[PDB]
């Protein structure tokens, strides 16, 4: 029924920090969010 | 400590057991329900059960809801055909506030027109939610078919009365049925003197027996729903003994002999005689159990079956034949003893939890006045003889029967055929 | 079929705004000054545009 | 007014005060930078290289 | 005139003793004549790989179906004859078999539990019958929307991790499972150090320990060929799984963020926060006047039939969030209000609602631990997870330490600017796209 | 209507030059305008409510 | 004394002239709207007809005949209890919100 | 099995109770 | 309560226009030229207004 479908692997798209499946995501969440928000901040400064 | 029972001069019964537990549960049990509704005011009990949070003379709806939530308490209304129970549960420190709220709700309701009109839709919402399980509608129709009077009234408001319940009807029902002689204030974790003080404070007014409902009269009818559900729920019952009678205990033992509820998850109900008796005949998904309902005036006993629409007749016939075999005397002493053990264990497990103990004390207080210790109840169970079980089976077989069926009903037998 | 005044989007907006707008029956002449302001604005816009052709 | 003169509203006020102060700081910096207000920038190091 | 603190002090204390093989025997004694004795095993779907997933459910299904000492009917006959109720529950992290029975029947109950745990027949014919039953039950469980949406939440949140697997398992595994796989599962996961024998009610700890030494002693914690299963931390992946089925009447959405483990101290403030958020169903009488702002708005606008907040905790990760059933055209509004409440707790929580949440949590803790069955369940689960049954007094102290500052801190850590995991079922077209959902997790004002 | 007359008075003063008679009239008109809008009208409304047994 | 000036204001205000009563002329804020929806149906229908007749009279710039004007004593404050209850409930909700 | 058709509630929990009504192993079968 | 973006009338129009407008997921960069035209129109208006201050 609803137990015959598994979320398809996105590893090819995933960032290296979260590629591992035995590592807590919260450890690298701050890093990844910092990177994205840094990109945003630099864009805003330029604008 | 031990349970303390006091019958006040106004007729109210106050009970308290200091369990020395973190939580204290106070319940007011009132001898009102669907039974005491007449034809004109059908469903008033339902809205009264829903209207536990409406504005009272002492407190507004906002104050009641917010305060009970702030102390983390719960206010629950439990209604049977013969009883309505208002209970408040919270930590022992804040029990006084919830006790004040409970007595304000029970003794001084306002039933303001706008609030009742707003709540009238909750009647239909609750009825729909309850009727999702077919068992509710089947049992409602079973009670309607069995009795022509008080007990036939549904626990849920009839559809034509959804918007027609009036505040005056609610006030009349409360005034004539919420009375001191009809009430019992049961407390767990609360000292007896405090409960007594609160009872004098609020429950002094509206004394007396109040309006009395007529005795329930057996009708012996059938109601067939034809709702098109795959499985067919069918209940075949006959009149039995009133609660708190020797034959009532005999009927309970008979119910456990035939089979009441599986004890092993995903089991075969090996001890249950009806289950095996049907199972050998029918290899399709099926279910069967013994329906034992006891009320103060009278009771119903019989078989409830859930089976595939095509095979409903076989299942009902097999269960009925197994009951007939019990009636003819094919009952072993070992089966009686095992059923007695199951019933005694069920009583103990029911009174194990705080909610179960409060409900049992309230039911005993309302039905019989005094509280009977669990040991005496077990002794009553033991006193039942095998001959009594056989005679109960003979009474069920011989007596006129009422049936309610829901589902496809293409092959479901009528009462005459059975 | 449907009424074009109700159905068509621009006509729907115009209809609700001015044609079938629910209005109180008792509003007096003082309420006409809003429409008078609208007419004054339109007249000023046209008049000033035609002045600006020569200014 | 008397409605908002309550201890819970005081608690909410304390909760949002640092945020309000930060937004005020943002506004001050924004104004000084956009206008290139020399009075303030004069002290600012390495921004004083201009003007 | 006992006070709440005095009542907590007077609670009977759980005594924990360990058999040499590693079985931990725990008991809480009460004057009640009825007792609930159960074996809690630290085995579940999270300890199962892909091919053997669902073997735990199969073993649970056929555990009561017979033993080598007593055949299939015999166990049921004994249990029913003594009046006992035998029940089992399997979760992703725990598996348990408990017997509700009279106190005088404790020895026989312990015998039956030991027979079920150790000497399970796993007979092949019964295996085929249970295979058919389990396939039918999977088809039935498809109907239960709440279970499906929670399974989707686990699948999308813990993708690529054993936690994603359902307890029942894929149907293909169910039909492919064999007696060897079930026996291997029992041999690998049912071990004495990973089992707890817990009882509540009229049970003497000395008597329970002696019965355990009599019956469970043979069970061993040695792993054949030193093949020892090793616990694996599970990664939490922010993801969205939408099963759009417009035929369904109402839409179920479950949204969660990664939460603390069982032993993490932050669970208590988070439970207080969730109690502040509250729970609502259409059948609730409180309606608009209910303290929970989300519940009040939902009742006023009839946004959702039901909404509840859940704090599911596993050993190293957990799902923290809420599940709400609503109309097709009210999903976006309810999501907005839920995220607004989350951010309000994160940023500007107040003392009064914190007191309300603490009181609600205290009442839930005390009310749940009522009766032999819940008390025994709490004992077993606490021994397996916390390694100790946290006494109610300790829970009260930890709750009392919670303040508005603590709630704001923990909610900001777990809920603010954190990628959520969303599972939707039914007419979920109005459910906001994941970018909008993630944007809602932070406030531009703060 | 006092406020309307005050606005008429202010118009007249603005037309006229800033000399002795008009300066005091203008100051009084301005004070009266602000007083009528800010203090007199709300207080009079409260008095009216009291009169109507509100 | 005070009743004299109050009666003067009652005649000075024209809502008696239009056949209205005092509670008909109250400004319909949220509390007033809740009070109106709480009115019994007879009071509600009387209210709507009074206001409709008054609006009609104002439309044609006419006034009701002198004998049909409302009397200062006969004026009944139908909406006052309901509005007071609404205001009291709102005050309680605000007070609970305060702390 | 009375199967008292309980309703989920907080601060107002309407519960109505009926008599033993089976529905014991329907999921199992 | 209601979200101001969905309930306030001006905000309602703005939301339905360029916030919650259901847009196809596959529109290409050829579908940005309309917004580019709108930006060009606003830019031309501003620039021409500043030019006309000296023309
Ligand atoms: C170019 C300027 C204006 C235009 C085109 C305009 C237009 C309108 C129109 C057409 C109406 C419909 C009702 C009526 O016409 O009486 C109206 C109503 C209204 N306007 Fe304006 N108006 C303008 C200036 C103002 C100003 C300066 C104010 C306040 C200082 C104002 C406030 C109002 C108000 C309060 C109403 C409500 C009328 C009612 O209650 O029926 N308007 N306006
Ligand atoms: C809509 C409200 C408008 C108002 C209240 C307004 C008001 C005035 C006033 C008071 C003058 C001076 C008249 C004089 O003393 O000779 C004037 C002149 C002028 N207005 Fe407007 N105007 C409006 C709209 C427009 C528009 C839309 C245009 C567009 C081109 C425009 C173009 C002019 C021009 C070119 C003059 C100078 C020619 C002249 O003074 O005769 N006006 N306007
Ligand atoms: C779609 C909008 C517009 C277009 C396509 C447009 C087009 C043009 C073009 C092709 C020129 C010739 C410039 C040159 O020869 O160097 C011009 C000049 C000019 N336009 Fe526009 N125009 C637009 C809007 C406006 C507006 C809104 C204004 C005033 C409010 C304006 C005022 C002027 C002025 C003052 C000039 C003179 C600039 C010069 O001499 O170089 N234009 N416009």
């Amino acid at each position: 029924s609803h137990t015959d479908i598994r979320v398809p692997d996105f590893s090819d798209y995933r960032r290296a920090e979260v590629l591992d499946s035995t590592k807590s995501s919260k450890e690298s969440s701050d890093a990844r969010k910092g990177f994205s928000y840094l990109i945003t901040a630099t864009t805003t400064v330029g604008v | 400590q031990d349970l303390e029972f006091t019958r006040l001069p106004n007729g109210l019964v106050i009970a308290s057991l200091e369990n020395y537990a973190p939580a204290s549960r106070i319940g007011l049990f009132i001898k009102a329900g669907s039974r005491y509704e007449d034809s004109n005011n059908l469903g008033t009990s339902h809205l009264l059960r829903l209207a536990s949070s409406l504005t009272t003379k002492g407190a507004s709806s906002f104050k009641i809801t917010r305060g009970i939530e702030a102390v983390g308490g719960k206010l629950s209304v439990t209604s049977t055909r013969e009883s309505m129970a208002y209970t408040v549960e919270c930590l022992r420190d804040d029990i006084e506030i919830l006790m004040e709220f409970l007595l304000n709700v029970t003794a001084a309701p306002e039933f303001r027109r706008w609030e009742v009109a707003a709540l009238q839709s909750q009647l239909r919402i609750d009825k729909a939610v309850a009727f999702q399980n077919p068992q509710a509608q089947v049992l409602e129709n079973l009670h309607a078919a069995a009795y022509r009077n008080a007990l036939a009234n549904s626990l849920y408001c009839p559809d034509y009365r959804i918007g027609k319940v009036t505040p005056d009807q609610l006030h009349y029902y409360v005034q004539n049925h919420f009375t001191s002689a009809r009430m019992a204030l049961i407390g767990l974790g609360v000292s007896h003197p405090v409960l007594k003080q609160v009872a004098e404070r609020f429950l002094n007014m509206r004394g007396g027996l109040g309006l009395s409902g007529a005795k329930a009269k057996y009708r012996g009818g059938e109601i067939r729903d034809q709702n098109g559900d795959s499985l067919v729920h069918a209940a075949l019952v006959a009149e039995s003994a009133a609660t708190g009678s020797a034959e009532a205990n005999a009927f309970s033992v008979l119910q456990h002999v035939l089979g009441a509820g599986p004890h092993v998850k995903r089991g075969s109900n090996a001890t249950s005689s009806l289950y095996q008796a049907v199972a050998k005949g029918v290899h399709q998904p099926f279910d069967v159990s013994a329906f034992n309902a006891s009320y103060s005036d009278s009771g119903l006993f019989g078989i409830y079956t859930i089976s595939q629409a095509a095979s409903a007749g076989d299942v009902i016939k097999s269960a009925y034949d197994q009951v007939k075999t019990i009636a003819q005397g094919n009952l072993s002493n070992t089966d009686v003893q095992a059923a007695k053990n199951k019933l005694k264990a069920g009583y103990l497990m029911s009174v194990e939890s705080s909610e179960g103990f409060l409900d049992e004390v309230g039911s005993q207080a309302l039905v019989a006045g005094s509280y009977v210790q669990p040991s005496t109840v077990l002794q009553q169970i033991d006193s039942v003889a095998d001959a009594d079980v056989i005679n109960a089976a003979k009474k069920f077989v011989s007596g006129r029967k009422s049936m309610a069926a829901s589902g496809n009903l293409g092959h479901t037998p009528f009462v005459d055929e059975l | 079929m449907t009424n074009i005044r109700k159905s068509h989007p621009l006509m729907k907006i115009i209809n609700n705004a001015f044609i079938d707008l629910p209005a109180p029956s008792n509003i007096s002449s003082w309420w006409n000054f809003g429409s008078l302001l609208g007419i004054c604005l339109i007249l000023q816009i046209l008049t000033g545009l035609f002045l600006a052709m020569h200014y | 007014l008397s409605r908002f003169l309550g201890p819970r509203y005081r608690e909410l006020a304390r909760n949002w005060i640092p945020t309000a102060s930060m937004w005020g700081a943002v506004g001050a910096v924004g104004l000084v930078w956009a206008t290139d207000w020399r009075l303030i920038l004069d002290w600012v190091p390495y921004i004083n290289g201009k003007f | 005139t006992a006070t709440y603190a005095q009542a907590l002090q007077s609670v009977p204390e759980t005594q924990v003793s360990q058999l040499d093989n590693g079985l931990r025997v725990a008991s809480e004694q009460s004057s009640q004549p009825t007792c609930t004795v159960g074996v809690w095993i630290d085995a579940g779907s999270r300890y199962e790989n892909e091919k053997n997933n669902g073997a735990g459910y199969f073993v649970e299904h056929l555990a009561f179906k017979g033993t080598k000492n007593r055949p299939g009917s015999a166990l049921e006959k004994e249990v029913e004859s003594m009046g006992a109720h035998l029940n089992a529950y399997s979760t992703r992290e725990h598996t348990a078999y408990y017997i509700k029975a009279l106190s005088k029947d404790l020895p026989k109950a312990v015998e039956l539990l030991a027979d079920i745990v150790q000497n399970c027949s796993l007979e092949d014919s019964q295996i085929e019958k249970e295979r058919d039953v389990i396939l039918q039950e999977l088809q039935e469980n498809d109907s239960s929307m709440r279970d499906v949406v929670f399974d989707y939440l686990h699948a999308t949140a813990f993708q690529g991790t054993p936690l994603a697997q359902s307890v029942e398992g894929p149907s293909e595994n169910v039909r492919k499972l064999s007696r060897a796989d079930l026996t291997e599962y029992v041999s690998q996961h049912y071990k004495a150090p990973r089992m707890v024998l817990a009882a509540a009610g009229g049970v003497e700890h000395r008597q329970l320990l002696d019965l355990a030494q009599k019956h469970f002693s043979s069970l061993s914690g040695t792993y054949v060929e030193d093949a020892v299963p090793a616990f694996t931390p599970c990664r939490f992946t922010g993801s969205e799984i939408r099963h759009r089925d417009d035929a369904l009447p109402l839409a179920h959405v479950a949204i969660a963020v990664e939460g603390p483990g069982w032993a993490n101290p932050d669970n208590v403030p988070l439970q207080v926060a969730n109690a502040i958020i509250g729970h609502y169903d259409s059948t609730y009488g409180g309606g608009t006047h209910m303290s929970s702002t989300l519940a009040s708005v939902a009742a006023t606008r009839k946004l959702c039939q039901s909404f509840q907040t859940f704090n599911i905790c596993y050993a190293e990760t957990g799902l923290l969030g809420a599940h709400f059933v609503c109309d097709n055209m009210s999903i976006d509004d309810m999501m907005f209000f839920l995220q607004g409440q989350w951010m309000r707790l994160c940023t500007s929580a107040t003392e009064s609602e914190v007191v309300r949440g603490k009181n609600i949590l205290r009442n839930a803790l005390v009310s749940h631990l009522d009766g032999t069955t819940p008390v025994c369940e709490d004992i077993g689960r606490s021994l397996l997870t916390y390694g100790r049954r946290i006494p109610l007094a300790e829970w009260e102290s930890r709750i009392a330490e919670v303040d508005a500052s603590v709630v704001r801190e923990v909610c900001s850590k777990y809920f603010y600017d954190q990628c959520p995991a969303v599972a939707g079922l039914g007419p979920i077209e109005q459910l906001p796209d994941y970018n909008r959902i993630r944007s809602g997790m932070f406030w531009l004002r703060f | 209507w006092m406020l309307v007359a005050d606005l008429i008075t202010l118009t007249w003063i603005g037309g006229q030059p800033v000399e002795h008679p008009f300066i005091i009239i203008g100051q009084l008109a301005s004070i009266l305008y602000f007083l009528i809008i800010l203090v007199l009208m709300p207080i009079t409304s409260i008095i009216e409510n009291n009169l109507l047994k509100w | 004394w005070l009743e004299g000036i109050r009666k003067w204001y009652y005649n000075a205000a024209g809502f008696n002239k239009l056949g209205l009563m005092r509670d008909d002329t109250i400004y319909e804020d949220d509390d007033v709207k809740e009070a109106i929806r709480r009115l019994p149906e007879n009071l509600y229908n009387d209210r709507v007809f009074r206001i409709k007749r008054a609006l009609d009279l104002t439309m044609r710039q006419q006034i009701l005949p002198k004998e049909q004007w409302t009397k200062y004593e006969e004026d009944k404050f139908y909406l006052e209890p309901y509005l007071k209850e609404v205001i009291r409930e709102r005050k309680e909700r605000e007070e609970w919100a305060k702390k | 099995g009375p199967f008292c058709a309980g309703v989920v509630g907080h601060a107002a929990l309407p519960a109505t109770s009926e008599s033993p009504v089976l529905d014991a192993k329907r999921s199992f079968l």
